[PDB]
């Protein structure tokens, strides 16, 4: 089973997740995350660098915009 | 033919280097080795078909890539090779890489924005093309995201490890090619693109002509690591569903092999490699 869903205000931003296997979204745009063999995960903004799970990769890809729209 | 440390590089060597990146940017051909690597990021899954990273092939498939790259920068200079960045001894933003006359500095923090440097955006000669964001300006933040770069007997530790590779050959796995990745254990490859941060730590991490750089010393490690272990070699070899065994070719090139990448000798020396 996947994660659970999350929708929340993060900085500022709208971050949504859902099962899809899961979509990430920042302010309505997709963004690209990935899940590692052990649970945890990345994204395209954070690579190299596991997070526990969808929303903290969601998080760090608002940590890493400073602001910025995603690209589709 | 001989790839340097760039700790060593005269002031005529980067020159030539930094001209040579910059003409493959304006020219076009830089972008697409950007974009090459983040559509293989972000299809090289720990479940399915991996082949540049997580996966055993990560090691030669970026042998290949750098060798394509180094052969796109002889084209403009042929005296030009790609020099390799030893982060465990440089390891503080003082070190003579993110000089102005070489990479530039780190980004300055209201926005991450590298401002000295070959590749500022202020020069006009460095626009962020291909991006997952709007930001079209190099971005670094040098020991931001985590503290230290690895340390030498850090890599002493993974260079200790006599197999290559292990099943389920993805980011679980043991050996040497995936504590040299950097999924498992004390973190070589992947802590050195979080300790840059900006596009480095991204999938479009080539943006930053230090990916280069690091490449090419996480290549040197793997020739050191086939020095300590002569005994040791590619695996698998043969039949693996979803993974480059040592015979079958690899994408993006179709007519290479982990194979025909093991020995770098057939394609460039370093300044110093000892012998076992
Ligand atoms: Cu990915
Ligand atoms: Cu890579
Ligand atoms: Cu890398
Ligand atoms: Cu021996």
């Amino acid at each position: 089973a996947a994660p659970e869903s999350f929708d929340e205000v993060y900085k500022g931003r709208r971050i949504q997740g859902r099962p899809a296997g899961y979509e990430v979204f920042v302010d309505g745009v997709q963004l690209h995350v990935m899940r590692n063999a052990d649970g945890s995960w990345i994204s395209v903004v954070s690579h190299y660098d596991p997070v526990p799970t969808p929303r903290a990769a969601a998080r760090a890809a608002v940590d890493e915009l400073q602001g910025a729209p995603l690209l589709p | 033919t001989v790839r340097k440390n760039q700790a060593t590089l005269t002031a005529d060597e980067k020159r030539r280097f930094v001209a040579a990146v910059l003409e493959l940017k304006r020219s076009g051909r830089y972008d697409e080795f950007v974009r090459t690597h983040n559509e293989f990021i972000m299809s090289d899954t720990d479940s399915g078909e991996r082949t540049g990273h997580r996966s055993p092939s990560f090691l030669p498939w970026h042998r290949r890539f750098l060798l394509d790259f180094e052969q796109a920068l002889q084209s403009v200079d042929s005296s030009v090779t790609l020099p390799y960045w030893d982060w465990s001894a440089d390891r503080t933003v003082r070190a003579s890489l993110w000089a102005p006359d070489f990479l530039g500095g780190t980004g300055r923090s209201t926005d991450g924005r590298v401002m000295d440097g070959p590749f500022a955006a202020s020069t006009g000669n460095w626009p962020i093309n291909v991006r997952v964001d709007s930001r079209t300006y190099l971005r670094r933040s040098l020991g931001g995201s985590v503290a230290e770069l690895p340390t030498r007997a850090e890599v002493e530790s993974v260079l200790a490890i006599s197999a290559y590779d292990l099943p389920p050959y993805n980011s679980a796995s043991e050996g040497f090619r995936n504590h040299l990745e950097g999924w498992r254990g004390v973190n070589l490859h992947n802590r050195v693109h979080v300790w840059v941060g900006g596009q480095m730590a991204t999938g479009v991490s080539p943006n930053d002509p230090v990916f280069w750089l690091h490449h090419a010393y996480v290549d040197k490690l793997w020739a050191e690591w086939q020095r300590r272990h002569p005994d040791s070699a590619y695996v698998p070899t043969g039949g693996t569903p979803d993974v480059v065994d040592l015979n079958e070719t690899m994408k993006p090139w179709n007519t290479v092999r982990p194979a025909d990448l093991l020995d770098h000798t057939a394609y460039y020396t370093f300044d110093a490699l000892e012998h076992h």
